[PDB]
């Protein structure tokens, strides 16, 4: 969400994952533990 | 409170507290021996 | 993430940073470095599941106050027994 305030700031997608789920109040640890499982739903989710 | 129940809150600082005790210098160890 | 004993430690708050030289912690929306400490920091398991993370030591602030009464009580009642 960076940029939209103005500047764009590189950022890792995994932390911005990790914000996204403290945004929605779910600690981050769980998305590190689980990236394989995140990515293959989403993936899937897409094709779908 | 209605409804509160029983259980006992662990303090992390004390195993610290216990070790601290057990091994301060030579106190429960050799300072008791005399 | 960080690894400083085997065990995955994660900002609570902000983001770390490194520059080389040395690793801080900071607020995400100003350049605030700081030292990577217990309170800082929380641990969530250990260091091989996730991915891209790194080594460096994480200071405790109790263990230097415990160590000056350490010293003050382990190397002074040392001989008069
Ligand atoms: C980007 O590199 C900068 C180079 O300075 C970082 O500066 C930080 O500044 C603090 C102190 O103000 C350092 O903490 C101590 O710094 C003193 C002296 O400061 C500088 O000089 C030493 C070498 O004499 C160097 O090691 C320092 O890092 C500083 O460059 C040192 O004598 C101490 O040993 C201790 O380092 C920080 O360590 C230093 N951080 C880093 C990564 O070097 C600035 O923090 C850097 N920015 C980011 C986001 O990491
Ligand atoms: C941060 O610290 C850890 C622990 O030291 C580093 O792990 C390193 O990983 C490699 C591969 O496992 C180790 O090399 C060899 O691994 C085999 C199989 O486990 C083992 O039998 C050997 O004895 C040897 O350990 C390596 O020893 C190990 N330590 C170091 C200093 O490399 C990790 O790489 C470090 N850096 C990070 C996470 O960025």
């Amino acid at each position: 969400w960076t940029f939209g305030a103005g500047a764009a700031l590189q950022i890792p997608f995994a932390m911005q994952m990790a914000y996204r789920f403290n945004g929605i109040g779910v600690t981050q640890n769980v998305l590190y533990e689980n990236q394989k499982l995140i990515a293959n739903q989403f993936n899937s989710a897409i094709g779908k | 409170v209605i409804g509160i129940v029983n259980n006992t809150v662990y303090d992390p600082l004390q195993p610290e507290l216990d070790s601290f005790k057990e091994e301060l210098d030579k106190y429960f160890k050799n300072h008791t021996s005399p | 993430a960080i690894c400083h004993d085997g065990k995955a430690h994660f900002p609570r708050e902000g983001v770390f940073v490194s520059n080389g030289t040395h690793w801080f912690v900071t607020q995400r929306n100003f350049y605030e470095p700081q030292i990577i400490t217990t309170d800082n920091t929380f641990v969530s398991g250990n260091c091989d599941v996730v991915i891209g993370i790194v080594n460096n030591t994480v200071y405790d602030p109790l263990q230097p106050e415990l160590d000056s009464f350490k010293e003050e009580l382990d190397k002074y009642f040392k001989n008069h027994t």
